[PDB]
């Protein structure tokens, strides 16, 4: 078995070339064929590359696939980017049993200035704590491109169980926002020194921190 | 420091050109055995006089000096048999070094390390890896082929032609061998690492890769799926659900890639020319000069007596009876090498066949068989000569069988019919080169019969009067899928009396190997004939009658069993092939390397019905990378399609573009275009 | 053209069963392997299962092995997925996919259906509980403050949120919902306001959940400490 790792997001301007990589975790990338798929919101995926580097009927010659043995990766390269190329893209391969998909890459075709997210992290309200629950709410706004990754920390250590994250969506002003939640017991909240929400956007991280001894 | 190596320059492009391995699409150092290559190796200092280097090379998982899959050799002033390294020059800390392998080295992938003795110490460092192949340029190599033009055809040419059809109409298909294409050489070497022999005992298998007889026989097994999950799964059933119709393939490239990428699982489906094309790729890639042979009327003898039986009923039906058979054609290969096992009169061309027909030592494999030995009937020599001798020269016995009585009776013996128009591509052109006279003495000679008796040696009927009636089937006008079939049966009465001839006639669709698919037509007739009178009987089979049961072979078997009172039956036989509709490729500009060239495919639907599910598949080494697929919209009756696509020539020289057009009514229409690519 | 049409999707309770069907047309069905692939809302593609052309070789994702069974029927040109012991995590759009490869055991998805939706939840119709997201103590005046409502544990979708009965729209953003492992949805709404307003302007989120016929108002107060 193996995994296929893709970047969370990529972006480039209209008329330029961009590349999305797909790295195989174990075994050789060239042992088995790689496919690529495009998915627009509300629509099933469609195939854009098959058999590593062949193009289906109807796919523009702007789309190409490659394999790089040295990095154990496949790549989808799109030249002459058009605004319609903005979409999610997935790589896929297999072993003799199982089919493996990459985690997907959002491709943004840049149409407005890059904008760093504003992050606000709310601690559990006293009302929720009085109902014997606790939710940390990390609200992320005003960013572009519309792709972030969110990491939670309990003290300085990762936590993923009890996290739910929304996919970014547009605001009124045409930038993006996203939300993420960490569900805890009141005992976990009151027990730790602090919790943090860390938001990575275009390779830069913003962190916010809340502690149960602050609203005291 | 202690003496240590800093860097190595393999001078890959120079060495590949000198080793005639520069065409492979690959970054790797690909070399041929028995021939030196030059490297530059940069050390940390100049060599001290109490300092020494040794090279170490190894191949396979269990390398052994005695088995010659490991060698340890000093950097010396001299060559001393075996592997060697000669210091040609020192300049600063750089050594210019000529390394050479023995002509008897095993082929395959090797690792090279350097062992340094310095300041009383020993260190070892991996330098790199290389591929070593057979060397048809080298006079002492078993695969040596001295003629330049022939080596170019039989090693270096990646496009070819395979003769098909029947003795009545010999046709040809193009085949993309594609030995230089990306990963193909690597896949062909992988084949060796996956045989039953390798799995059983890798050490012995690898050691045996010095021998083209051995590699050739391994490939004859591993190209078929049987026994070992090798490359291609055979199917002659006329039903190809779950895979490609065997006729749709246009080369070896996609077959070998599809095998590898599926985790080395059989590709579905092949027939004999598909096995042969694929075996040809492997042989040429590894450096055994090879070519593809087609034998027309090719006999499958299953019981080692150089005779095959064919059976008809009195109503003129062919019968599937007895294990033996006669194919309209069968394709196999020849490899070029000396035969150290047989002796000097038996070298040259050696039969190898990956088509799974007979087991040989437990395994669906065939050859190598000396072609010279077959012609002389020395069928006790290794390997598989009885089977091969029957393929080209069995006698054929025709039997009547009536299952109502359970009686079978012998009709005729035909000692000339098997093994005709044995054909291979000419050197440097697409002409047909007839090689029957290499496989047998001439039909009708005393020699041919003498050799037959000798061969037979090593492994009551009453002759009646000459029949009164002679017959033959003739074609009237054009044979084309979609058009009716018209034949004439011609009978003549040679006796002194009037004769009444009862005639029972059938038409059966068939696979080219003789597999009966379905009856599509049958009639009877009675014809009174005066002494010397010749007469005709027209035969008409409509499109509607054959359309449902005709396979991609486009073959109908027609049979007329004729009888007069008090004389044995006469069987008149003709296999026909119906033409596919015309399919053309043309280039609309001159082809130049690295520049796009627009190609045009033309196809006209000849039916009064639409054709749907239309697919064009195109490939050709040096013209495009891999296999292009184009979906073509449904074509109305009598409508023409014009499809344009670009290709991008990558090499100069004469290249071959191949296309397959498939649709619901016409599986596997073939086209081929020779394209001159200019610099 | 190839068409694949999935059906059989619906809401169903953890531990129960559901059968999906996919009808195929426009290619020779029995020539190709077929697959199920699923996608949880706003997430990635997860392969579920494959069946070979002749049904003799079948594979499953580890996440479904033992619980789901794939099958196909030649005469009906159909593929099936029997899904037993469902779990909230099985919530997804389920796509039927034709394999690209003819004649070899490689896998790729040349055509996909539009999918059939499967929601796995024990929930009944339930109105939300609303909690305040109170603005920071540290409101630098001559600057802005975010404040919000957390709209928790409702079923089914959707909820809509306004502020100050539609009098406050500038800077408002109402996020998409998440589906929790409990089988219940939550979302949040946020508004960015002047720090100088906090002492004097009242802020109330108005949450509407039509399926429960509930409207819930929550006043959002600045933090004392
Ligand atoms: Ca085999
Ligand atoms: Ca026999
Ligand atoms: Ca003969
Ligand atoms: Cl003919």
């Amino acid at each position: 078995n193996f995994m296929l790792t893709q970047p969370h997001s990529v972006s480039e301007s209209p008329g330029k070339t961009v590349t999305i990589s797909c790295t195989r975790s174990s075994g050789s990338i060239d042992s088995n064929y790689v496919q690529w798929y495009q998915q627009r919101p509300g629509s099933a995926p469609t195939i854009v590359i098959h058999e590593d580097n062949q193009r289906p009927s109807g796919v523009p010659d702007r789309f190409s696939g490659s394999i790089d043995t040295s990095s154990n990766s496949a790549s989808l390269t799109i030249s002459g980017l058009k605004t319609e190329d903005e979409a999610d893209y997935y790589c896929q391969s297999y072993d003799p049993s199982n089919v493996v998909f990459g985690g997907g890459t959002k491709l943004t075709v840049l149409g407005q200035p890059k904008a760093a997210p504003s992050v606000t992290l709310f601690p559990p309200s006293s009302e929720e704590l009085q109902a014997n629950k606790a939710t940390l709410v990390c609200l992320i706004s005003d960013f572009y491109p519309g792709a972030v990754t969110v990491a939670w920390k309990a003290d300085s250590s990762p936590v993923k169980a009890g996290v739910e994250t929304t996919t970014p969506s547009k605001q009124s002003n045409n930038k993006y926002a996203a939300s993420s939640y960490l569900s805890l017991t009141p005992e976990q909240w009151k027990s730790h020194r602090s919790y943090s929400c860390q938001v990575t956007h275009e390779g830069s991280t913003v962190e916010k921190t809340v502690a149960p001894t602050e609203c005291s | 420091a202690a003496l240590g190596v800093q860097s190595i320059n393999w001078q890959t492009a120079f060495n590949r050109q000198a080793h005639h391995t520069d065409k492979f699409s690959s970054q790797e150092l690909i070399l041929r055995r028995g021939q030196n290559f030059q490297v530059l190796m940069i050390m940390n200092k100049g060599l001290g006089s109490n300092e020494r280097l040794e090279f170490i090379v190894s191949t396979g998982p269990y390398p052994s000096e005695s088995a010659m899959t490991k060698a340890v050799f000093p950097l010396s002033n001299g060559s001393s048999g075996g592997w060697s390294a000669v210091l040609q020059a020192s300049n600063g800390n750089t050594l210019t070094i000529s390394i050479s392998s023995p002509a008897s080295a095993p082929i395959g992938r090797y690792t090279m390390a350097l062992q340094i003795f310095s300041q009383g110490g020993i260190s070892s460092v991996k330098l790199g890896t290389f591929i070593l192949l057979f060397n048809p340029w080298l006079n002492v190599d078993s695969v040596f082929m001295g003629n330049h033009a022939e080596r170019e055809e039989y090693v270096q040419e990646d496009a070819g032609i395979i003769f098909v059809g029947s003795t009545n109409r010999i046709g040809m298909i193009g085949w993309n061998f594609g030995q230089f294409e990306e990963d193909i050489l690597s896949i062909c070497l992988s084949i060796l690492d996956r045989s039953l022999n390798f799995r059983r005992d890798a050490a012995t298998d690898v050691a045996s890769r010095n021998d083209p007889k051995y590699v050739g026989r391994v490939l004859s097994a591993m190209i078929n799926s049987n026994d070992d999950n090798g490359v291609l799964a055979g199917n002659w059933s006329g039903t190809y659900t779950g895979g490609r119709d065997p006729r749709s393939w246009n080369g070896s490239v996609e077959i070998l890639k599809n095998w590898k990428k599926s985790g080395f699982s059989p590709v579905r489906y092949g027939q004999c020319w598909v096995f042969a094309g694929t075996l040809n790729t492997a042989l040429r890639s590894l450096g055994i000069p090879s070519r593809v042979i087609t034998n027309f009327n090719s006999a499958h003898d299953t019981d080692r007596n150089l005779s095959v039986d064919v059976y008809y009923d009195p109503m003129g039906n062919p019968l599937d009876k007895g294990s033996d058979s006669v194919w309209n054609f069968h394709v196999w290969n020849e490899g070029w090498f000396v035969r150290s096992d047989l002796g000097p009169s038996y070298g040259g061309w050696q039969v190898l066949d990956a088509t799974p027909q007979e087991r040989s030592q437990g395994v669906f494999q065939c050859g190598p068989a000396s072609v010279i030995g077959v012609r002389e009937g020395d069928v006790q020599l290794n390997f598989d000569m009885p089977f091969i001798f029957a393929e080209v020269n069995a006698d054929r016995i025709t039997w009547l069988y009536d299952n109502t009585t359970g009686k079978q009776w012998k009709n005729s013996v035909n000692s000339h019919t098997i093994g005709r128009y044995i054909s291979t591509k000419a050197v440097g052109s697409n002409a047909r080169m007839d090689v029957t006279d290499k496989y047998k003495y001439p039909e009708g000679s005393d020699q041919e019969r003498q050799v037959f008796q000798k061969a037979l040696g090593k492994l009551l009927e009453t002759e009646e009067q000459e029949p009164s009636i002679i017959g033959k089937l003739k074609v009237a006008g054009m044979l084309a899928v979609g058009k009716e079939v018209n034949l004439v049966l011609l009978l003549k009465n040679l006796s002194r009396d009037t004769k009444t001839v009862t005639v029972n006639m059938t038409a059966w669709t068939i696979i080219y190997n003789g597999t009966l698919v379905h009856e599509v037509w049958k009639d009877s007739a009675t014809m009174s004939l005066d002494p010397e009178e010749e007469a005709e009987h027209p035969i008409k089979i409509s499109y509607a009658q054959y359309e449902k049961y005709l396979k991609s072979d486009n073959m109908i078997r027609i049979t007329a069993v004729c009888k007069v009172p008090d004389e044995s039956e006469v069987v008149v036989e003709r296999d026909i092939i119906l033409d596919n509709p015309t399919l053309t490729l043309e280039v609309l500009n001159e082809a130049r390397v690295r520049k796009p060239v627009n190609v045009q495919m033309l196809f006209s639907n000849p039916l009064d019905e639409p054709v749907r599910d239309c697919v064009l598949m195109v490939e050709g080494s040096g013209l495009l990378l891999g296999n292009l697929k184009i979906d073509v919209p449904t074509l109305g009756p009598k409508e023409g399609s014009r499809v344009r696509f670009d290709i991008l020539p990558s090499r100069s020289g004469t290249k071959q573009l191949l296309a397959d057009f498939s649709c619901n009514k016409f599986p596997a229409i073939k086209a081929m275009l020779s394209i001159d690519v200019a610099e | 053209e190839v068409q694949l049409v999935e059906s059989g999707g619906g809401l169903v309770q953890p531990g129960r069963s559901l059968r999906l069907s996919c009808t195929a047309s426009g290619f020779t069905f029995d020539d190709y392997a077929m697959h199920w692939v699923r996608q949880a809302p706003g997430k990635g593609l997860e392969w579920v299962s494959r069946i070979s052309w002749n049904s003799r070789s079948i594979a499953y994702a580890d996440s479904v092995k033992g619980r789901f069974t794939i099958s196909r029927d030649s005469a009906k040109n159909s593929l099936y997925l029997q899904m037993n012991s469902l779990r909230t995590e099985d919530t997804a759009l389920y796509y039927c996919a034709k394999d690209h490869y003819l004649g070899s055991d490689s896998y790729g998805m040349d055509v996909w259906g539009q999918g059939t939706t499967v929601t796995v939840s024990s929930a009944s119709t339930k109105g939300p509980s609303v909690f305040p997201l109170a603005p920071s103590s540290k409101s630098t005046s001559g600057g802005t403050a975010a404040l919000g409502c957390l709209v928790k544990d409702y079923f089914p979708e959707p909820v809509t949120v306004s502020w100050n009965s539609g009098a406050l729209t500038s800077g408002v953003h109402t996020f998409p919902a998440v589906l929790q492992s409990s089988g219940l949805y939550s979302l949040s709404s946020v508004v960015t306001v002047p720090s100088s307003s906090l002492g004097t302007q009242t802020y109330i989120c108005n949450v509407n959940h039509k399926p429960s016929n509930t409207k819930v108002d929550k006043r959002v107060e600045p933090k004392s400490c």
